[PDB]
């Protein structure tokens, strides 16, 4: 887990509510890149946001 | 060392020590000098109850506990609450209510019972919905409690299923004897498979109000457990073709080979306790003696009866004690009114069937003739025919089964009726016409010819 | 007509109290010539045995329903199962005079035994009425695990979701966990500071060192507080504002024997009504017979209004727990018990008493800080 | 739009006038009887909640 530089949109808008808004955000990265849907856990019935 | 065993009066005690001597002389003879007091009654009779342990606790403090009986009463196998937490010994149940498991097991009570695993009975329904894919419901449970577990058994198992299972709801008859809000409650079921967890006079109640309802009709069906069946034994009278159960009966089985198997069992645990101990915690003292403490310092055999292993039957248990292959002989009432093996679940829990999908069939004609026998080719893209994908059932979006017969030589051209998904032009129309027409169409396929010839205007296809 | 009730308590006086509330009965709108005679046995030293004086007694004499404390000392794991079960083998119905261990609510093995006195779980919707006489959406739940915790649980997230009040965080715990800290640590973590409680005295007790420990106390820090966290230590580590419970006469076990005695005459008399009135065996022996009207007997208990208790209306739940008893709420202020809350059941009365909060003021706090910290 | 004129045979049939009645799934409901009849109808339909 390194931190990383970022850069975009949301990045914009976010300190456009840092400023609208007074919050702090405290940014990361996936593990997974991935969005996670309901899939099943091992039991093969488990259905969960990953 | 010891076994103690009380039956429902059946196969005899001499009977019973010739199984003794049998299993004794079996396998794996015995370093411990397992012995058993066995005997036949009709009670579920406390005071019997407390003459008999303390009789056996008592006489040589046994050690083993197998029982099958020939009664009902479900809450007596509830009350060797107080031997499997006052002597401590582990109880095999079998048959009688020492089967019929409604306990919830403890951490007090030393409960093994062959029986009414309420997760695997679950886990079959649902399969049984499966092979013969009766997708659309219609659920009625009563208000038992308890039968609110089946219907959270029937909410989370369907939601945890992508298979999407074609719901009406668990319409619970509140009270009995309400009788018109009972139908009024019953005029709500709009479908074919009637799914049951009632008592049996409940459901005496609700096979003579559904002949009134023609629910009973004879494309409909029924499957009910052994909550309601319990002895195929007792076969009442309003209770027509295709009712199935499924229960541990000793109809694929004996009591004695069943026997065998548990004194095996108990004898393997015992191993188990001669590994990791070399001691025995014995029964206690007396039956009215706090002595000093329950403290079983040799550690009774819930770590022990983890793993044993019977003859290739994995006779472990559950941590609940249930049997980690169930055996789930299910069996099915037909025309005149006999209950009859269909499936059972044995090996990984997978059905064990006959591929007989029509059984209600005129018993209390209700006949139903509407069975449209359509035998076509494979002619895309009026007719594609797919196969069974393994893809949670065998069910692809717009297919429907069709029997084929797949010969098993060139020589045993015993042509199978194997069920192949299906689709194209035709069977669109085909459900156009289960839309217009609507009736049921029985989809094989063309073998002995294509479409006809004239082998002297024999036709063929 | 004579029907034998049975009594098990501590002592043979109010025995006696059943016997002359059983003369009452006969007396009271209640119509027979000789329709009781009385049995009445204490709580036995032995709760193996539990058996003797009931099917060699009781059965014997053909007792009808028998009317049970928890204990003699009350207070072991001597809560009465062993009496219940053997009256659960064949549909006899018991009332519970006491009894708020809802391990005995479960009807699924619990067959024919309903309660005078709510169970602890009945005051999960109680505290429901305070969320809305305080507003609260942050929610801390606090679980020993516990079958009786478990349908707590049951109750209380149901009657949250009805109205889809949401809880934060239901921690759970097993008895003897002063490891807590982890989980307390895990507390540290929110807005709310609404702190839900549902243990032992012993549990409780640790957790108020350690989370006074934390520092974890103050104004905010609203302690909502089971009643076996009312007794003992739990007690002795609380801090002081501290919501507590109590069920008003939960302890007039005389005012029980008066209200259960009208009840269960007027009810046999519902019996008489009835047809058919199946006979009690005498035998625990050769008598494998089930009560056929233990689910009539079921039905006349049900559906029998009795607004004539002394304890109030002696009308029960779909459980068989009393509907609106009187409820008043607690402070433990320096440790000295200030009641606030009172109710019919339902209806909210606080005392002109104020709450202090159990760590600062008598200001209505909030589980609502927010952090400005977006993860 | 039709709903099948759903005829009560005779009187005092009451579990096959209520078979015929939970045959009834519209809103408008046309009735021609006689006024006892219609007392047990609608007696029967606020038990259907027709």
């Amino acid at each position: 887990t390194v931190p990383q530089c970022c850069y975009g949109f949301c990045i914009d808008l976010l300190i456009k509510l840092a400023r609208t808004m007074n919050f702090t955000y405290e940014v990361h990265l996936v593990a997974d890149g991935k969005f996670g849907t309901q899939e099943r856990v091992n039991n093969s019935n488990k259905k969960e946001w990953n | 060392l010891n076994i103690a065993v009380m039956l429902g009066h059946s196969h005899d005690v001499t009977e019973r020590e010739l199984r003794t001597l049998w299993g004794p002389e079996q396998a794996a003879g015995l370093p411990l000098d397992v012995n058993v007091v066995a005997l036949l009654m009709n009670r579920t009779d406390p005071k019997s109850l407390i003459t008999h342990v303390c009789d056996l606790m008592s006489g040589a403090r046994i050690h083993g506990l197998v029982f099958g009986d020939d009664t009902d009463q479900e809450a007596v196998a509830q009350m060797l609450d107080f031997i499997s937490s006052h002597t401590f010994v582990p109880i095999l149940g079998i048959h009688g209510g020492a089967s019929m498991i409604m306990a919830d097991k403890d951490p007090t009570s030393t409960f093994f019972q062959f029986g009414a695993s309420i997760q695997q009975q679950a886990t079959v329904m649902l399969k049984i919905m499966q092979d013969y894919d009766w997708h659309v419901f219609s659920l009625v449970t009563t208000i038992f409690p308890g039968y609110r577990e089946f219907i959270s058994f029937v909410k989370t198992t369907v939601d945890n299923s992508f298979v999407g299972w074609d719901m009406q709801n668990v319409i619970t008859l509140d009270t009995s004897f309400e009788d018109a809000k009972t139908q009024v409650q019953l005029k709500k079921i709009h479908s074919s498979v009637i799914l049951l967890y009632c008592s049996k006079d409940e459901a005496v109640l609700i096979l003579s109000e559904a002949r009134s309802l023609g629910l009973t009709g004879y494309d409909f069906f029924w499957i009910v457990p052994s909550l309601v069946s319990g002895n195929t034994e007792l076969i009442p009278k309003e209770f027509p073709s295709g009712l199935i159960s499924v229960s541990y009966d000793d109809w694929d089985y004996s009591l004695e080979a069943r026997v065998r198997d548990g004194i095996g069992i108990l004898t393997t645990a015992a191993s188990s306790m001669l590994e990791k101990f070399s001691y025995i915690p014995e029964a206690k003292a007396s039956c009215y003696g706090q002595m000093e403490r329950p403290e079983v310092p040799m550690h009774t055999l819930h770590p022990f009866m983890v793993n044993v292993t019977w003859d290739g039957k994995d006779l472990s248990f559950t941590e609940e004690g249930y049997q980690v292959h169930p055996r789930l002989v299910v069996i099915v009432l037909n025309k005149d009114r006999e209950w009859e093996k269909v499936g059972k679940w044995e090996n990984h829990t997978l059905s064990l069937r006959h591929a007989v999908w029509p059984r209600y069939k005129s018993f209390s004609d209700e006949p139903d003739d509407n069975h449209l026998s359509i035998v076509t080719l494979e002619e895309a893209p009026f007719v594609i025919v797919e196969d069974i994908d393994p893809l949670t059932e065998t069910c692809v979006r717009n297919t429907v089964p069709c029997r084929k017969f797949v010969k098993i030589n060139n020589s045993t051209n015993e042509g199978m009726n194997v069920k192949k998904c299906c689709k194209g032009f035709c069977i669109d129309i085909l459900k156009k016409l289960s839309r217009t027409v609507k009736f049921t169409y029985d989809l094989y396929l063309v073998t002995n010819g294509k479409h006809g010839k004239k082998v002297n205007n024999v036709w063929n296809g | 007509k004579i029907v034998n009730i049975g009594a098990v308590l501590s002592t043979r006086k109010h025995e006696q109290m059943f016997r002359e509330a059983v003369n009452q009965a006969n007396k009271r709108h209640g119509s027979w010539k000789i329709q009781l005679n009385a049995t009445s046995v204490t709580h036995k030293p032995n709760a193996i045995q539990m058996a003797l004086s009931v099917c060699e007694d009781l059965i014997s004499s053909q007792v009808y329903a028998i009317l049970v404390s928890h204990p003699p000392t009350p207070n072991d794991h001597f809560t009465p199962t062993p009496v219940s079960y053997t009256a659960g083998f064949y549909r006899i119905p018991v009332l519970g005079l006491t009894t708020r261990m809802s391990i005995y609510s479960d009807k699924s093995i619990h067959l024919s035994f309903l309660r005078t006195v709510p169970p602890y779980s009945h005051q999960s919707s109680v505290w429901f009425e305070m969320m809305r006489v305080y507003s609260w959406n942050h929610i801390i739940l606090l679980v020993s695990d516990d079958h009786e915790g478990r349908a707590a649980q049951k109750r209380l997230e149901t009657l949250l979701e009805e109205r889809e009040s949401k809880a934060e965080k239901v921690l759970q715990f097993d008895p003897g966990t002063k490891n807590v800290t982890a989980l307390l640590m895990e507390a540290k973590e929110l807005e709310a500071r609404v702190i839900i409680l549902s243990a032992s005295e012993d549990d409780a007790a640790t957790v108020y060192r350690a989370a006074a420990m934390l520092n974890m106390t103050g104004s905010g820090y609203v302690w909502l507080v089971g009643e076996r966290e009312i007794s003992g230590n739990a007690l002795r580590y609380a801090p002081d504002g501290i919501l507590g419970l109590q069920l008003i006469n939960g302890k007039n076990e005389s005012a029980h024997i008066s209200d259960a005695v009208g009840v269960v005459a007027q009810a046999v008399h519902e019996l008489l009504e009835k047809e058919n009135i199946t006979d009690p065996p005498r035998g625990c022996v050769g008598n494998t017979n089930i009560w056929k009207t233990g689910p009539l007997f079921k039905r006349v208990l049900m559906s029998s209004k009795y607004a004539d208790g002394v304890t109030g209306r002696v009308e029960f739940n779909e459980d068989g727990d009393r509907k609106f008893a009187n409820y008043s709420i607690m402070n433990l202020q320096n440790r000295k018990l200030v009641q606030v809350g009172i109710y019919n059941g339902t209806h909210v009365i606080p005392n002109d008493r104020k709450i202090i909060w159990p760590g600062g003021e008598t200001e209505k706090p909030r589980g609502y800080q927010m952090s400005t910290r977006l993860k």
